[PDB]
């Protein structure tokens, strides 16, 4: 939880660290979404793609990409200490990020919580022992009516009943990814029990439109 | 960075000699202006006083910190070298 | 009008909003995207910007900036540095989920919306910057960009009329404050997403120092069909100065929450029942509303009532329409709890840049903490909302404001609650 770095034997400037060659492409085209002489925009995204190679940014990692891109490293670790979704230390195979604002909070976010701890037997912010799961909570993921949810590495997992996220952990230690999205019967935000809008069938093109075009 | 203490003109005198006190190490002295410090409204009247008491003195003009251009906009130039790297 | 809701499907903009169509290309225009939009980008930057001022389209991103006048700010002579959209789909104020909707199941009304807004503007690119959480909705985005460079419709020569656009998506990396237009541009540029003072406005200096317009994602995805249908058809609906249609997410305590597009103006009893489902256990089990998100105020069940879901009704009820997002709260909850965690989000997404909120926000944190045990003296009551007074009105961006609104708001409409809880605890250690 710290924003300072100490170097330990496996996280220090000597940490291997390499984009992969397959890698190195994919940081041409995102540097070239910028305007030629503003290198230093590209910082987010591959500082986060160090991040997909890698699991995690040990300084070594950041090193690299402020060399890359020719800015200063400090520029590069003020980016990554700020940014909550950089992983300074590493983390679990699977990162189980559950949200408890108001509107999951409201709506038992506190079960799917306790539920997660009591199966993994791990705390808030700890990792597995086996290494295959980190969970921590997390402020609003932007799914709110999909609530309680929690994301997983990129999907989110929705609706939840203590008895889904058991389900979708289980489906983890199996090997299996289980699928993203609501749990409990609906596809996405419709209301639950049927569609309350949107039911006829839509209209074509140049429905409505104006005269003149 | 307060500024309210380079209003006025001071007048002060010659650094002298100090030593310390055999008994305590105290700091002494034999000269009797060496706290004497005036204050004068303009360089005249300090020149003024000077002049009618008899004491041989130096004039330093008054250092005024120059105009500066100031633009919060200039941190984030599109192609000058004023856009900071960090806020 | 006098009655403003029961907006019919024929009216709705975002058909696709469940995803039970094809979100793709081929579903997109047979729903009626990308129609005619040579003709529409041929009537020139003047026009367009006519139609977005007739059509009375306000920010749909929380400050409800009138677009047409906003937009315009770009309709000047070019002076050599580029210029540039930048499309917010950072979607981060707790409640809203509604961008995430158009970006996943519609994301060609926001391609063609970046197109027309970005003609209008006379920019060369539109950057979307989408929160890095949402990430399948960002590669849904990005291959509904490939689609439209295959097709021709964006790129060069958009759609055949000449004008060259391009369609960048950058994703962010968590954090809240960077929903914040300027704190956005700073993080497109590759700083930590702490916002700048105004001036210089992003239409003179902006994104690298270019003039720029920031919009929400749902402000743009409407504006290719206010061109098609005209402005006048949109300004049909709401009442004056509030007109359009709007997407309200209705979550908290209702049986059915859900996201739903409805007229502006709608009365807030009416869409949380005809849409939402009702108020889990009856209407009479509610407590309060946050209507527009979690920095508009609480609105207690009296208010409720008669409200109306537009940007003025909801400033004379003492709040704000925000993004329209409906957090229902019931008897069940725990009020001061529920604006405590409130509090406790906006400390932790305050980007520390200045002192008020920096400091403030985490002071109102743990005066709230021993609200919510009633740890507190009711002399405390008035000092908290001193305290975010000398927040709101004193910081860089909004995040002040937005983190002492829920403060006034329990304080204005709970504070016999405050005062109950401190006289129990004090009993319990006497
Ligand atoms: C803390 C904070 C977070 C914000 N988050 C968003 C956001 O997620 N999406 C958005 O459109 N506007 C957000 N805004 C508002 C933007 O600063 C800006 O008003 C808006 O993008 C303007 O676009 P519009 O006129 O179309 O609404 C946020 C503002 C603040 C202060
Ligand atoms: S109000 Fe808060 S989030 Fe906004 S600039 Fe100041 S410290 Fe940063
Ligand atoms: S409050 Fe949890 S997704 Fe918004």
């Amino acid at each position: 939880a710290l924003f300072v770095h100490r170097d330990t034997p496996e996280n220090n400037p000597e940490t291997p660290f390499d984009f992969t060659p397959e890698n190195y492409k994919r940081i041409e085209a995102i540097v070239k979404n910028y305007p030629e002489g503003h290198k230093a925009a590209a910082v987010l995204p591959v500082l986060d793609l160090a991040q997909r190679q890698n699991g995690w940014l040990p300084i070594s990692a950041m090193n690299k990409v402020a060399e890359i891109l020719q800015v200063p490293p400090m520029r590069v670790y003020e980016v990554a200490t700020f940014y909550t979704m950089y992983n300074r230390k590493p983390v679990g195979k699977y990162h189980i990020q559950v949200c408890t604002t108001t509107p999951c909070m409201l709506r038992n976010s506190d079960s799917i919580l306790e539920a997660i701890q009591k199966k993994l037997g791990i705390k808030v912010g700890e990792t597995t022992p086996d290494k295959l799961f980190t969970l921590i909570e997390v402020e609003c993921l932007g799914a709110c009516v999909n609530a309680p949810m929690v994301q997983i590495n990129d999907n989110y997992y929705e609706d939840l009943t203590p008895k889904d996220i058991e389900e979708i952990i289980d489906e983890l230690k199996a090997g299996k990814i289980p699928k993203p999205g609501p749990r409990s019967g609906r596809f996405s935000c419709e209301p639950a029990g049927g569609l309350t809008s949107l039911t006829e069938p839509p209209k074509g093109p140049g429905f409505g439109v104006q005269a003149g075009l | 960075s307060g500024v309210n203490n380079t209003k006025k003109w001071k007048m002060e005198f010659d650094t002298r000699e100090r030593w310390e006190n055999p008994l305590m190490g105290w700091a002494s002295t034999a000269d009797p202006l060496s706290n004497l410090v005036l204050t004068f409204s303009t360089k005249e009247d300090a020149v003024a006083f000077a002049e009618k008491n008899g004491w041989s003195y130096d004039v330093e003009e008054r250092k005024v910190p120059k105009p500066k251009s100031k633009s919060y906009g200039a941190n984030f130039s599109w192609n000058k070298r004023t856009r900071v790297s960090t806020k | 009008k006098t009655s403003f809701g029961s907006l019919k499907d024929e009216d709705r903009i975002f058909t696709n909003l469940y995803g039970r169509h094809d979100w793709r290309l081929k579903g997109a225009q047979s729903r009626g995207d990308w129609y005619k939009t040579k003709e529409i980008l041929l009537k020139g930057p003047d026009w367009i910007l006519g139609e977005v001022k007739t059509s009375g389209l306000r920010g749909r991103g929380g400050a409800g900036f009138p677009t047409g006048l906003k937009w315009s700010f770009m309709n000047k002579p070019s002076d050599g540095r580029p210029k540039y959209l930048v499309v917010n789909a950072d979607e981060g104020e707790p409640g809203t989920c509604k961008d995430r909707e158009i970006i996943r199941h519609d994301p060609h009304k926001l391609v063609e919306g970046c197109l027309v807004g970005g003609r209008a503007m006379g920019a060369r690119a539109a950057y979307i910057y989408i929160r890095g959480e949402f990430y399948n909705e960002a590669s849904n985005l990005q291959v509904a960009i490939r689609e439209a460079y295959e097709a021709g419709l964006i790129g060069k020569n958009a759609c055949g009329s000449g004008y060259d656009f391009d369609v960048f998506v950058v994703r962010g990396a968590g954090a809240y404050i960077c929903g914040e237009e300027t704190a956005l541009i700073e993080s497109i540029e590759g700083k930590q997403g702490k916002p700048r003072l105004k001036p210089p406005f992003p239409a003179d200096v902006g994104v690298f120092g270019c003039p720029t317009t920031v919009a929400n994602v749902e402000t743009v995805a409407v504006s290719p069909t206010i061109c098609r249908r005209g402005g006048a058809w949109f300004a049909s609906f709401g009442r004056e100065r509030n007109s359009g249609t709007k997407l309200f997410n209705i979550s908290g305590h209702v049986n059915n929450p859900c996201t739903v597009e409805e007229e502006m103006s709608v009365p807030l009893k009416e869409l949380i029942e005809k849409h939402a489902g009702g108020v889990t256990g009856g209407w009479d089990n509610l407590l309060a509303v946050i209507p527009g998100g979690s920095s508009t105020p609480l609105i207690p069940k009296s208010v409720c009532e008669t409200v109306l879901m537009d940007f003025d009704a909801l400033i004379q009820a003492q709040t704000g329409l925000g993004t329209a997002a409906v957090i229902v709260m019931d008897r069940s909850t725990d009020i001061v709890k529920a604006i405590a965690r409130l509090i406790e989000f906006y400390k932790h997404e305050s980007c520390g840049q200045c002192t008020p909120c920096r400091e403030g926000v985490d002071w109102m944190n743990k005066v709230m903490a021993r609200f919510v045990r009633g740890d507190a003296r009711p002399a405390e009551i008035d000092s908290l909302w001193e305290i975010s007074k000398q927040i709101e009105g004193h910081t860089i961006c909004a995040l002040g404001d937005g983190a002492a609104w829920p403060v006034q708001g329990l304080i204005r409409h709970f504070r016999p609650e405050l005062e109950e809880r401190m006289q129990q605890f004090a009993q319990q250690h006497q």
